[PDB]
């Protein structure tokens, strides 16, 4: 149709012609919407790190054909960096949310 | 040409599907049908889960009628082993499929209706459920069919509700069956659509109400000698005014054959629970086995290349109402957004066994 | 007499109108049943009620699971046969309720019950342990807003 | 390791305002007047128990959800974005229900997908068991005073152009 | 005192059409209920309030005076003609000297309303709807002002308190229902089928306050056109066959509309759609010549008269 | 007209609510007919007897063993 | 309904153990914990229907054992405690205390339900929110019985 995206938690691709949070119409611009559940803590200045980490991933994995398979593969990839990023404990979690269900499990003793 | 989108939550409820038609107009001219909405992938799953592990998964193919489903895929082994069957177990399981064949059919009639209410239907449904929890005891996710027969044993308050069943039941379906002849909203609403012969039903790929449609009295079970259908009442629907209100019939006296079949067999009782049961655990051999039943929209199959193992090496299934699902880029020709609900109805699909 | 055959067909309509709504009429006199919330048999296989001393051995739950999901960590413990079971988790999120192992038991330690009671707030609550399995749910006859739920009766009209 | 609020004070400290929010948020906890959202295994508790897809805030989602039916899910809850969330009533909802393991084109649950507050045992209880996730959810909405209309939009972008390769 | 007396009627008439409404709600609810099988009074508020405290929700369409005034022209082209009702021989609102008339026109305003509806909402959906909602409110606008035309004609006059007094000369027997049972039948289906309620969406993107006043509106012309069920053919106060006698009549009127609440209810739970070729079918070629018909025989009857 | 108003705002609500209670299944459609035709006529009183509910619940002989 | 009184505030910041009678009928429930919510404290959930040894479960670690479905290994690893970690989920110093709702007093146990209402006596911060076994009326009863 005219939705092409692969969007799951804190990774949304939204190729579409969104400069500010108004939706369109559809581009080459690939509009990466970050958090929408109100998830984690993502501080500014690590949202800017993990978005220059999302385009340098996207610059060296093109070439290839940009169909909905590499939509998957650099969506799983994303929260693959955003995983070892909040483990490493430069993304804590949020508990402003109504659910807080510690989605990638709590941080242990070790 | 104004492009519909035919969304996933659709004004009527008989599952999520994609339409998207040009239509010129109201005129609607050209289906594509797109899939894939309700997939579970049965088939490698199947080939990676052994009997006992997918006879939980036949649940998620035709819901609204589950006997049929976990029914042919018990019946696979017990042909393929060469197993005997019992003939007590084997005639209530004979009941039970056609109860479900009632509950298939009742369901299907209860949501056209109210497209085209609940508790009309509900006041018989829920002393069906009460059936289905005096017989197995859940509501539709029964897990009762052995090599044997049945799991469990029919008790003593079950064949006495059976027996209340008949004329519990078969009064407010003739109070029911009046409707359309007194009710012309009904002759002039859904009338007309379903133009197929039975030439052309033979010709492409249909089975069941749309190939009982035109007058064929058609049957798997009376040309497979299977369950002794010969013995019991049977009308197959050789009725062949072709439309909508034809398959009208064409259900009405399905479920009106059941009952005449129930009744016949409510007093039969010609024998345990399951026949040979000396482990827990088997396994199954390597034929070339394609074993089919009479479903309530036509030939149900299920095709098997065994592997000599705990897991068959090929499981494939052949779904009724899929293939039924081919005759509407056909038969969406000449009609309209207003036809297409009484198309949809009048296919009786849902889709748990078309992307499966 | 176009018009007269558009009239006649109107006259069968108001027929069949009046007669569907004596029938509706009729239909809305179902006052006796009237399901509606609390304000079945054994074999309801809702909630799965287990015994922690009569598992012993075997692992035939995390065998014939359609899915797998027991987690039962074990240490064998010498010349006594004693596998130390610990920490029978079950996640009902992963659970179908589809029931093998319930009637597939050897030690037919696993029985099913009548609560159906689990919505709740977090997926992560929902790993139960075998002490929350070990616990009668409810005898619904001692209730205050539970009456009699019509089992083996049916259209009883008693409550009025 | 979470983060930490702001939790300054609570302004609407009169007994109107209180009043008033007791009261709106009972009648938010009184009206939930679901969509349905069924054409799955959960739509059978419907008939026992609109079509604007803009309206119902109160959504729960009776159904089971696969990854193509992930992007309409996410468009219908950029369509219903800020006030209310969702239930999650199925075992595919939360966990990817019976398929758990193998299943590649159905989603683990949608707790990957969309804030959830309430789970479900699952695959399709008795009818009152939806009444008792909506009575707890009432319970929830009971908690919340309405977070005091406290509000951050994040806006990430990038301006240059992806190495695209169309058909 | 200069503005006291005055606003008061208007407003006991706003609360009085507030609880009628809370009323169509529950009562749909209750019948509902009865074919389907306390708090609830309080739920419809509670509906009410859940879709009064919502989101604005607007999309980037630049047309923000038609989406703030669409749902606003839907309430208004009910909501100005409820000062037309005689609930007693006192406690009107106006005295109305074309009565109805103004009925007909505020009606009339409705697809203007839904025009603006349709374009206020960035959809293709809403746009169909609108043009479908719009057209039904067209096209069953004239057996509707046939009949109101041919009861007026018995009454010869167009004040609704008039026709009110006019329909008790003969009785029990003088009411409308036994001078004109077949524009009975017509006022019957151009009541049920004008309001998207006896045949059958377009809010895909109207929502918070907006959707709940296309709610209020669609149950408040329920409302109205159930009123005039009551001040045209069954009667206002009469029942042949000081300050009580308004008491008593609001009572009248009110089990009349009561009565006609659970007949339009009814009769949408046990009739379909019409499929919307039927619809027009209906009100064109078979609704609008039988309303002229029964115009020319009314018309033939008042020669005596 | 204010002391008709505070009756039929007083006295009539709780006896038209414990009609609506005590006949709920006692009915012919005849006698529900005329009962949505009388809880339709009576609705504005019902405000002050809307969240308070008090004589409903006890279906049995029991005791409070809160 | 709606009687005007914060007296199961001074329950809870009293005993801080009251089963809460109430029954199904609608939210009734959460308006005190709304209420304890904008006095500057944070409330989180729990509930009895699934979980045993609470004791166990709110300290000590208890451990996470992830449900592999066939493929993956045992990995008993240990999971952060319930309120253990709930006060370590406050990051403000203005939190007063932490409330622990408790929505289910059937299966509960009365020995492990007064195991728990002792937990909250461990603790200072800590609030036992805990059900009253869904009586017809609004009844905040203390752990008595327990
Ligand atoms: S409960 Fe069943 S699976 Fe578990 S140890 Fe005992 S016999 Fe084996
Ligand atoms: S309850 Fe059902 S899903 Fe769970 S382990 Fe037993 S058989 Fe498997
Ligand atoms: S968990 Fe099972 S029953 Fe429930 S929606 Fe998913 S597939 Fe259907």
């Amino acid at each position: 149709g005219q939705w092409l995206s692969s969007v799951t938690r804190h990774v949304r691709i939204y190729a579409a012609y969104i400069d500010p949070e108004t939706c369109e119409s559809q581009m080459d611009k690939l509009t990466l919407i970050l958090d929408p559940t109100e998830e984690f803590v993502w501080d500014d200045e690590s949202c800017n790190k993990v978005y220059s980490y999302f385009q340098e991933l996207v610059d060296h994995y093109e070439g290839a054909p940009l169909t909905e398979y590499t939509l998957r593969l650099i969506g799983s990839d994303v929260e693959h960096y955003i995983r070892k990023m909040l483990f490493d404990g430069e993304i804590q979690y949020n508990m402003d949310a109504r659910v807080l269900n510690f989605s990638m499990g709590k941080p242990r003793v070790q | 040409l104004m492009i519909v989108n035919m969304g996933p939550h659709h004004p009527s409820m008989h599952g999520v599907l994609r339409l998207i038609v040009t239509l010129d107009g109201e005129d609607v001219v050209d289906c594509e049908p797109i899939l894939g909405y309700l997939h579970r992938g049965m088939e490698k799953i199947a080939e990676n889960r052994a009997i006992i592990q997918y006879l939980p998964y036949v649940t998620r193919w035709d819901y609204l009628a589950t006997m049929f489903t976990e029914a042919i895929t018990v019946n696979g082994p017990e042909q393929l082993g060469n197993i005997q069957v019992p003939k007590r177990a084997s005639y209530i399981r004979v009941i039970m499929l056609e109860l479900s064949r009632i509950a298939s059919h009742l369901l299907w009639l209860g949501p056209f209706m109210a497209d085209i209410p609940f508790f009309y239907i509900f006041r018989e449904r829920e002393f069906v459920y009460d059936l289905f929890e005096a017989a197995t005891g859940m509501r539709m996710m029964h897990n009762f069919f052995r090599i044997g027969g049945i799991a469990a044993d029919l008790p003593y308050g079950w064949i006495d509700k059976c027996l209340d069943f008949c004329d519990y039941f078969l009064t407010e379906v003739v109070e029911y069956q009046k409707l359309i002849t007194r009710n012309p909203i009904f002759l002039e609403r859904v009338e007309g659509v379903g133009i197929i012969g039975g030439e052309e039903a033979i010709n492409w790929g249909l089975s069941g109400p749309m190939l009982r449609a035109s007058g064929i009295p058609w049957d798997l079970r009376k040309i497979d000698r299977y369950e002794s259908y010969d013995e019991f009442e049977w009308e197959i629907q050789w009725q062949k005014q072709g439309d909508s209100l034809a398959r009208y019939l064409v259900r009405l006296s399905e479920m009106t054959e059941s009952i005449k079949i129930i009744q016949q067999a409510l007093e039969g009782l010609p024998y345990r629970f399951i026949s040979k049961k000396p482990s827990p655990t088997f396994e199954l051999s390597k034929q070339e086995l394609y074993v089919r039943v009479e479903a309530p929209k036509g030939e149900l199959g299920i095709f098997l290349i065994g592997d000599q193992s705990g897991f068959p090496w090929r499981w494939k299934i052949r779904p009724p109402g899929f293939i039924n699902l081919q005759i509407l880029p056909e038969l969406v020709k000449r009609m309209k957004l207003a036809d297409i609900m009484t198309i949809l109805g009048s296919i009786d699909i849902i889709m748990g066994e078309v992307d499966r | 007499t176009g018009f007269m055959n558009y009239g006649q067909q109107t006259l069968r309509a108001a027929r069949y109108i009046g007669q569907g709504f004596m029938i509706t009429l009729s239909h809305t006199n179902r006052l006796p049943v009237t399901i509606q919330y609390p304000y079945t048999s054994e074999r309801f296989r809702g909630r799965i009620h287990f015994e922690f001393d009569k598992c012993i051995a075997c692992e035939v739950c995390v065998r014939v699971c359609p899915i797998d999901l027991p987690v039962v960590d074990w240490k064998l413990e010498t010349n006594i046969r004693k596998k130390r079971l610990l920490n029978y988790s079950i996640d009902f999120g992963i659970c179908i309720f589809c029931g093998n192992c319930v009637e597939y038991c050897p030690t037919n330690c696993l029985s099913m019950t009548e609560e159906y009671e689990f919505s709740t707030y977090d997926r992560h609550e929902l790993n139960y342990n075998q002490i929350a399995l070990g616990r009668l749910p409810m005898s619904v006859i001692d209730d205050y807003t539970i009456r009699t739920i019509w089992n083996s009766p049916q259209t009883k009209n008693g409550v009025n | 390791s979470i983060k930490f609020p702001i939790l300054d004070r609570t302004t609407k400290n009169s007994v109107i305002s209180t009043t008033l929010n007791d009261l709106s948020n009972w009648s938010r906890l009184s009206s939930l007047w679901p969509l349905l959202y069924g054409t799955s295994c959960c739509f059978i508790e419907f008939a026992s128990l609109r079509s604007s897809p803009r309206q119902a805030d109160l959504i729960l989602t009776a159904g089971t959800v696969t990854m193509k039916m992930a992007p309409s899910l996410v468009r219908l809850y950029e369509q219903m974005p800020e006030p209310k969330y969702v239930i999650a009533m199925g075992a595919c909802t939360i966990t990817g229900g019976m398929f758990s393991t193998d299943s590649y084109s159905t989603v683990r649950g949608v707790d990957k997908l969309i804030p959830v507050d309430v789970y479900l045992p699952g695959c399709p209880p008795k009818p009152e068991a939806v009444i008792d996730a909506i009575t707890k959810l009432r319970k929830k909405i009971a908690r919340e005073i309405y977070k005091d209309r406290i509000r951050r939009c994040f806006t990430t972008n990038h301006k240059f152009f992806v190495v695209r390769s169309p058909h | 005192y200069g503005l006291i007396w005055i606003f008061v009627p208007i407003f006991s008439l706003v609360l009085g059409i507030i609880t009628g409404v809370l009323v169509i709600v529950w009562l749909e609810r209750e019948i509902s209920a009865g074919i389907q099988q306390p708090l609830g009074i309080l739920q419809a508020l509670a509906d009410g309030t859940k879709l009064l405290f919502k989101e604005n929700l607007r999309p980037s369409r630049g047309n923000t005076p038609l989406f703030s005034i669409g749902p606003s022209i839907a309430v208004i082209s009910i909501l100005l003609s409820y000062s037309v009702i005689p609930f007693s021989n006192h406690l009107v609102l106006a005295d109305l000297n074309i009565g109805i008339f103004l009925w007909i026109a505020i009606s009339s305003i409705a697809p203007i309303g839904l025009l603006m509806s349709g374009y206020g909402s960035n959809n293709k959906y809403s746009f169909l709807g609108g043009l479908r909602a719009a057209a039904q409110s067209i096209s069953y606008e004239i057996p509707l002002t046939l009949c109101v035309l041919s009861i007026s004609l018995l009454s010869n006059s167009l004040s609704t308190v008039d026709i009110v007094e006019a329909q008790s000369k003969y009785g029990f027997w003088g009411w409308n229902l036994w001078r004109q049972p077949i524009g009975f039948i017509i006022f019957l289906i151009s009541s049920l089928a004008e309001c998207e309620r006896l045949p059958f969406g377009y809010q895909t993107e109207y929502s918070g306050i907006k959707f709940g006043l296309f709610y209020v509106a669609s149950y408040l012309n329920l409302l109205i056109s159930s009123l005039f069920v009551t001040v045209l053919y069954l009667g206002g106060w009469n029942i042949s066959i000081q300050i009580f006698g308004t008491t008593i009549g609001i009572f009248i009127t009110l089990a009349k509309t009561y009565l006609f609440l659970f007949v339009s209810i009814a009769t949408r739970w046990t009739l379909p759609r019409l499929r919307m070729d039927q619809l027009l079918n209906l009100g064109w070629k078979f609704l609008l010549p039988i309303s002229l018909g029964n115009l020319l025989l009314t018309t033939s009857f008042q020669l005596f008269s | 007209i204010g002391i008709i108003s505070v009756w039929y705002f007083l006295v009539m609500p709780p006896i038209i609510m414990n009609w609506l209670r005590v006949r709920w299944y006692r009915r012919k459609f005849f006698e529900m007919y005329l009962q949505f035709m009388f809880v339709f006529m009576f609705f504005p009183g019902l405000l002050l007897w809307a969240p308070f509910l008090n004589f409903r619940k006890f279906p049995r002989d029991p005791n409070m063993k809160n | 309904v709606k009687p005007d009184i914060g007296q199961w505030l001074q329950d809870v910041e009293e005993h801080k153990a009251i089963a809460i009678y109430a029954p199904h009928e609608g939210g009734y429930e959460g308006r005190y914990l709304n209420r304890l919510k904008m006095q500057g404290y944070y409330f989180l959930d729990i509930s009895a229907r699934g979980l045993g040894d609470p004791e166990t479960t709110l300290l000590k670690n208890y451990p996470v054992c992830p449900a592999h479905l066939g493929k993956q290994p045992i990995a008993r690893w240990y999971y952060p405690p319930e309120v253990d970690y709930r006060l370590a989920a406050l990051p403000p110093s203005a939190k007063g205390l932490v409330v622990w709702v408790l929505e289910a007093k059937v299966l509960s146990k009365s020995e492990l339900q007064f195991l728990a209402l002792l937990p909250s006596l461990r603790p200072n911060v800590r609030v036992i929110a805990e059900c009253g076994n869904w009586r017809k009326f609004v009844w905040k009863p203390l752990a008595e019985i327990a």
